[PDB]
C-alpha cells in the first residue's frame, strides 16, 4: 500500500525509503507540512510517519491538517528529543503510536505491518 | 557529556569495520556507540548518521548469509545514495572531530572533502545546514572572511525556505558577529534589526530578547551609549518577564555601559542585581566580570581584588577576559593621571593578545 | 603598471563576446587586451590564458565562415581540455581581481569555483602552482589556516618534483610566515632552516641572504638577540658581496634589534650605512623606520620627529607601521618611567590594531 | 613529422598539440628535461619546441644534452621575459629561431613547416 514520509531531513527520508520499497510499499516522501499535506490529498496513503520536529511548522499543526483530509487517517509520529506533552497530546488526537529517534528499523518496520 | 564528534568518528571507525565485513569488531564498535549515545550531547545529525550505520550493518549481515572488493561492489552499487550519504557524514563528524581538538588545518581539509560529496544529494537545506556549522566553525577559528563566505551560501537558501525563520536569525547573528571580529559594528547592526523584526513576527521571545540584546552591545561598542542603555532595558524587561536566564549577560552589559558612561552609582545596582541571579550550576564566568567591574569602576579602585581576578582568569587560559577587563582597567587609571598603572595594564592587554593568538596553533607542521 | 588580473578579467569579458560569436565586439576586446599587455606586470599565467583565448577566437572564426547554443557545443565538444582550461583561468583571473580590489568575500568564492576546475587538469605542478598563490592571497587576507591548508598542498607536490626547489623554498617561507602570524616563531624556525640549506645546495644568492634574514627576524621575535644578530651579520655579509638590494632590510633588522638589546652606539652605525643605500626609486618606507630608530633611541627622544613620522605614516595609511613604531616607543619612555608618554603611545598601538582591521573588511552584505 | 613540444606549463602543452595536430603532425609531449630528453632518444623528433623557461634544468642545459642524442637536431627556442644573452646563446648553439612569449599562432606555425 501507500506510505507517505515525513520528514524535514534527507537522510531520514532516505533511509525509511529504502526500508519501506525492499517491504514491497509504494512510498511518497515530504520534507516539509505543505508537501506532506499536498500529498495526503492527492495520493490519499494508508500510512504516515510524521516527524513532529519540522522547521517553521509544529507536527501538531500538520496532524490536525491532515485529519481534515482524511478523518481514519492512520499516523505514526516520531521524535527526536521531543517533549513528552507533544507526544501526548498527539496520542489524544489519534495517534497509532510514537517512535523514539534512534528508532530500530525492525521495531518500526514491525509496527508498520500491523497498523496498515 | 561525550561531545557528538567523538562519537562521530568511533561511528567511522565502525564503517571500516563493516566495509572490511569483519562482523566480530562491527558488533563490538556498535554495542560501544550506542551507549555512547546515552551519554552523548544531543545532535540530530548524529543519531541520522548512527541510523543509516545501522542500516549499513545490517546490509553487511545480509550479504554474508567472494572478495571483500567484490562483495563491496554489490552491496554499495544498489545503493548509491545510502553510500554517498554515509560518506558525507564520516568526513563531515570528523572534521569537526578535528576542530573539537584545535586541529584547523585537518578540520579544513576533512570540511573541503565532505562539500564536494554535497552536489550528489538532493536537498537544498542539507546543504545550507552544512554552511551553517561550518560558518560557526571558521567563526571560531577566526577565518573570519571565509566564514562570512559561507554564512552567505546558508543564509540565501534560508530565505528561499521561509518556515526556516530561526535559521535565518541565527545566520543574521553570525554574519553580525563576523563584522564585529573587524570593529565594523555599523555593518553589523542592519543584520541585528533584520533578526529583531523577524523575531517578533515569529513572536519568538528568546530571540527578541537576544536580537536586543544584540543591538545593545552593537551600539555599546559603535559609541552610542544612549541607545545602547535604551536597548539594554528593552532586552532587560523581556528577559525578567519571559526569559530570566538571559539577566545576567543583559545586567553586564548594562553595567559596564553605564559604568563607561560615568553613571557608576546607576550601575552597581544592577551589577548587585546580577549577581543575585547568578547560580551554582552556571558555566560562564559573568560572576567574575560583575566583580572586576565593582572593583575598577569603585570610587577607590580595588587593586587586590583585580589582581586575584585577572590570576584567576591567567589559570583558566581566558586570555580574552583579560583583555577586555586589562582594557578597562587601564582606561580608568589614565582618567585619574595614574599612568604607571595604566603602563601595567596595557602591558597585560598586549600580552592577553599574544597569548590568544598562541592559543589558536597548537598544530606543528 | 596594470595588474595581470586587470587585464584577466578584460580578457573574461573578451570570452563572453566570443561565446555569443560577436565578432566586432570580440575583435575590440582582443585589441585592448593586446594593448594592456604591453603594460602589464610580469605574469607568464596570463600570458597562457591570453595564447589560449586567441586560439579559442580564431575557432570562432574558422566556425563562422544555428544557434548560439547550437554553434556552441560544437566548438566546445572537440575542444574539451581547452574550454576546461579557459574556464579555470577565467575563475582564477576573475578571483585574483577581487583579491586586489580587497573584495575577500567575492574572491573567495572564486578561488573555490577554480579549484573545481583542477580536478579536470591532469597535471600536478598546475595543482600545486593555484594552491601555492592562493595560500599567498590567504595569508595576506589573514586567513592563515586556510592559508596554511593550501601552502602545505603546494609543497606536498613541489617535494615530489626535485627541480621545483625555488618554489619549495618559498613554500617554506610561507609556512614560516603563517606561523608567525600566531606568534609562534619556534615552529617556524625548522622550516626557515629547511629553506636555508636548500638554497645553498642550489647555490642561490638571494635565497641564501633572505634565508639568513628570515632566520635571523626569527630569533629576533622569539627573543634570541645573540643568534639574530648572528644571522644578520651572516645575511649582510653574503649581501653586501653579492646580493646588495637587501642591505636596507638586512640593516633595518640589525639595527633595531641592537636597539632593543641596549646596544644603540653600535646600531646607530648600522642605521647611518643603511640610510646611505636607500635609493630614490625604491618604494619601501625603510628610510622612514631608519629615522623613527634614531629618533626613539636617541639619548634624548625626539618627540617632534617621531609625531612627523607617525603622522605621515596615519597619511598613507600604514597602520602596521604604526603599530610597531609605537610600540617601541611605549618601551623606550617605560624604560625611564616616563609612564604618561608611554600610555599616549600604547593607545596608537590599539588605535592601529583597529584601524588594520577595519582596513580588511570593506564588503557590505 | 614528429614535433616534441617542451614546456612546463600545461597550459602551452594544451595550446601547441591542439595546433600541430590540425597540421597533421605527430606531436609528443614533455613538461622537463628528463621526459624531453627520452624522448629524443627513443622517438628522435624532427623538430623541437624548447621552453628555455623551465624550473630547476635550465633550457641551455637541455639544448645541449639533445645536440648529444643528435647533431642535426631542429631545435626552435620560446621564451617568456626571457634574457637577451639566453636567446643570442641559444643562436650560437644553432637555434633555428626564437618566438616570445605570447607567440603568434600562425608565426610560429609558418616557421614549423619552414625548419622542418
Ligand atoms: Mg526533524
Ligand atoms: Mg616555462
Amino acid at each position: 500500500e501507500k506510505i507517505l514520509i515525513v520528514d524535514d531531513q534527507y537522510g531520514i527520508r532516505i533511509l525509511l525509503n529504502e526500508v519501506f520499497n525492499k517491504e514491497g510499499y509504494q512510498t511518497f516522501q515530504a520534507a516539509n507540512g505543505l508537501q506532506a499535506l499536498d500529498i495526503v490529498t492527492k495520493e490519499r496513503p494508508d500510512l504516515v510517519l510524521l516527524d513532529m520536529k519540522i522547521p517553521g511548522m509544529d507536527g501538531i499543526e500538520i496532524l490536525k491538517r491532515m485529519k481534515v483530509i482524511d478523518e481514519n487517517i492512520r499516523v505514526i509520529i516520531m521524535t527526536a528529543y521531543g517533549e513528552l506533552d507533544m507526544i501526548q497530546e498527539s496520542k489524544e488526537l489519534g495517534a497509532l503510536t510514537h517512535f523514539a529517534k534512534p528508532f530500530d528499523i525492525d521495531e518500526i518496520r514491525d509496527a508498520v505491518k500491523k497498523y496498515l | 557529556a561525550i561531545p557528538s564528534s567523538r562519537v562521530g568518528v568511533k561511528i567511522n571507525e565502525w564503517y571500516k569495520m563493516i566495509r572490511q565485513f569483519s562482523v566480530p569488531d562491527a558488533e563490538i564498535l556498535k554495542a560501544e556507540v550506542e551507549q555512547d549515545i546515552q551519554q552523548m550531547e544531543e545532535d540530530q545529525d548524529l543519531l541520522i548518521y548512527y541510523s543509516l550505520m545501522c542500516f549499513r550493518h545490517q546490509l553487511m549481515l545480509d550479504y554474508l548469509e567472494p572478495t571483500v572488493t567484490e562483495l563491496l561492489e554489490t552491496i554499495e552499487t544498489p545503493q548509491k545514495k545510502l553510500t554517498g550519504l554515509l560518506k558525507y557524514y564520516s568526513l563531515f563528524f570528523r572534521g569537526m572531530y578535528e576542530f573539537d581538538q584545535k586541529e584547523y588545518v585537518e578540520a579544513i581539509g576533512y570540511y573541503r572533502e565532505a562539500e564536494k560529496e554535497l552536489p550528489f544529494v538532493s536537498d537544498d537545506i542539507e546543504k545550507a545546514e552544512f554552511h551553517f556549522k561550518v560558518a560557526e566553525a571558521y567563526y571560531h577559528m577566526k577565518q573570519t572572511h571565509v566564514s562570512m563566505y559561507h554564512i552567505l551560501q546558508a543564509l540565501d537558501i534560508y530565505q528561499n525556505h521561509p518556515l526556516y525563520s530561526i535559521r535565518t536569525i541565527q545566520s543574521l547573528f553570525v554574519i553580525a558577529g563576523n563584522y564585529d571580529d573587524f570593529k565594523h559594528y555599523d555593518k553589523a547592526l542592519p543584520h541585528l534589526e533584520a533578526a529583531l523584526e523577524l523575531a517578533m513576527d515569529i513572536q519568538n521571545d528568546r530571540f527578541i530578547a537576544i536580537s536586543l540584546l544584540n543591538i545593545a552591545n552593537s551600539y555599546d561598542r559603535s559609541g552610542d551609549d544612549q541607545m545602547a542603555v535604551e536597548h539594554f532595558q528593552k532586552a532587560a524587561k523581556v528577559s525578567r518577564e519571559k526569559v530570566p536566564d538571559l539577566l545576567p549577560k543583559v545586567l553586564f552589559g548594562l553595567s559596564w555601559t553605564l559604568c563607561k558612561a560615568g553613571q557608576t552609582q546607576k550601575a552597581f545596582q544592577f551589577i548587585e542585581e546580577g549577581l543575585d541571579h547568578i547560580t551554582a550550576r552556571s558555566h560562564k564566568f559573568y560572576k567574575e566580570l560583575f566583580l572586576f567591574l565593582q572593583a575598577v569602576y569603585k570610587e577607590t579602585v580595588d587593586e587586590r581584588k583585580i589582581h586575584d581576578l585577572l590570576s584567576y582568569f591567567e589559570k583558566k587560559n581566558l586570555h580574552a577576559y583579560i583583555e577586555a577587563c586589562a582594557r578597562s582597567a587601564a582606561a580608568v587609571f589614565e582618567s585619574s593621571c595614574h599612568f604607571e598603572q595604566a603602563a601595567a595594564f596595557y602591558r597585560k592587554v598586549l600580552k592577553a593578545q599574544e597569548d590568544i593568538l598562541k592559543g589558536e596553533c597548537l598544530y606543528a607542521y
